[PDB]
């Protein structure tokens, strides 16, 4: 029966695992590119508009980085659940 | 050389905080300098040369240090490892390489003589 638990345990590790996909930054640099490439083909280098799509861009850089800060914060909270459960066997 | 905290978003977070006006471009605020550097980001952000962002900024936003009272140019090295990764992306759009931009106009690495800044 205390075995059982460590086969439910491994459970729970493994599925804690994948809670904090994250994978977010590789995907990220592939949208950024994929605008500076429209800004190139549109010819950026109007000049207004340029410019905010930059600033929105930084944003969205901003918004990424704070989506990943939260998954490491449930990656923190997975590992404390961990502990605790731990305690008692 | 009076130190002010940079405010530029494409300068932040490049290795140093503090810069001093005006520039080599006779930028008088850094409103002024970010207005002209932030036509470049499409260059920036499609990292034809992950050097780029630094020596433009190097420039647009020299580095200003309480201990070092002089002008700290990028060295050669960093100007032409961005030349040679966004150069020839430049020139497929139509864009030759800046003449502000030109290396031979900066100090060559491990001069005893000047400094420059390498990464």
């Amino acid at each position: 029966a205390r075995e059982q638990l460590k086969e439910g345990m491994i459970k729970i590790e493994e599925q804690g695992k994948k809670l904090s996909e994250t994978r977010t930054q590789e995907e990220l640099q592939k949208y950024v590119a994929a605008v500076a490439t429209f800004a190139l083909q549109a010819g950026f280098l109007i000049g207004k508009i340029s410019g905010e799509v930059y600033l929105k861009l930084l944003d969205l850089k901003k918004a990424v980085r704070a989506k990943e800060k939260k998954g490491l914060d449930i990656l923190n909270m997975v590992g404390e659940i961990k502990g605790t459960l731990e305690r008692v066997y | 050389l009076a130190c002010q905290e940079i405010t530029v978003p494409l300068c932040k977070g490049i290795g140093y905080q503090y810069t001093y006006m005006p520039n080599q471009f006779n930028h008088d605020t850094q409103d002024e300098a970010g207005l002209e550097v932030h036509q470049f980001w499409p260059l920036v952000e499609i990292q034809c040369s992950p050097d780029l962002k630094f020596f433009l900024c190097s420039m647009y936003t020299p580095i200003c240090l309480e201990d070092y009272k002089k002008p700290l140019p990028p060295c050669r090295s960093v100007c032409e490892r961005a030349k040679a990764g966004c150069a020839p992306l430049m020139r497929q759009y139509g864009f030759a390489w800046p003449d502000r931009m030109r290396c031979d106009r900066l100090p060559e690495q491990g001069n005893p003589d000047t400094l420059c800044m390498d990464h």
